[PDB]
């Protein structure tokens, strides 16, 4: 999920909008 | 260890910026 | 536990600190 | 929703933890 | 105190309100 | 590292909002 | 994406997620 | 600025990367 | 140093980047 | 208290280390 | 690991505060 | 740089304002 993707490397604003609702 | 809960306060803040009106869920375990 | 207004970042950090590993979802528009 | 109880108007903890999951 | 309690585990709601004044 | 004096800024946050009025005393070395 | 007011805290973070490696200048008086 | 253009306006993700270096 | 109004969540940042290793009180109802 | 030197006034460096500890 | 990204958010939300008018430009890469 | 020098140890607001413009 987001926390595994996005707390391993650095999440850019296009791959964190995928988590929109 | 607390960096991964860090981690989520500032990942819920960026959705909240990112998203902005249409919202999000947060699911920590998902 | 007090009572207060929370919005915008406020709010976010309220839900995240108080849901836990639950997790929230922020449905602004309502 | 959340934006009318718990920041134009004052919510609880019961009241906040309706937006949890 | 505060810092060793609650940078070592994740402190809850209920255990950091015990720092209030 | 930082990620102690890192742990703190969300430490102070977080009581900043659970504390509310009653405020809090923050003592990094206590 | 959503377009919103971005000021302050909010203005410097949109900054910092949005231009990444490129990193900003935030000169508020103009 | 930025202040006119992306807090007192809104500005899209173009116009606030102008502020990019 | 600049000179500025603080409050909420900006003051009590401020005065944990000011206060270091000393802590800090915060008793906004005076 | 802090609230009315810091934040309804403007407080100096002198002035805020007046609530360190 | 982000915690260097996570020391990035606050290093700026600092210079934000601490640098006020006079602005700042943040270059990760300098 | 500034991550280089305040990501490694922290700095102090004498240290941080080095890099305001
Ligand atoms: C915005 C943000 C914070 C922390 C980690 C990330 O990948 C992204
Ligand atoms: C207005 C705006 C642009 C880009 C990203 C955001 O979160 C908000
Ligand atoms: C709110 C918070 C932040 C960081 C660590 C904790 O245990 C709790
Ligand atoms: C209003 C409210 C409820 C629960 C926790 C808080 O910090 C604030
Ligand atoms: C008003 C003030 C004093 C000291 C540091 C700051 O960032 C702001
Ligand atoms: C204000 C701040 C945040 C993170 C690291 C530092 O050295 C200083
Ligand atoms: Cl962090
Ligand atoms: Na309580
Ligand atoms: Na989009
Ligand atoms: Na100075
Ligand atoms: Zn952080």
């Amino acid at each position: 999920g987001i926390v595994e993707q996005c707390c391993t490397s650095i999440c850019s604003l296009y791959q964190l909008e995928n988590y929109c609702n | 260890f607390v960096n991964q809960h860090l981690c989520g306060s500032h990942l819920v803040e960026a959705l909240y910026l990112v998203c902005g009106e249409r919202g999000f869920f947060y699911t920590p375990k998902t």
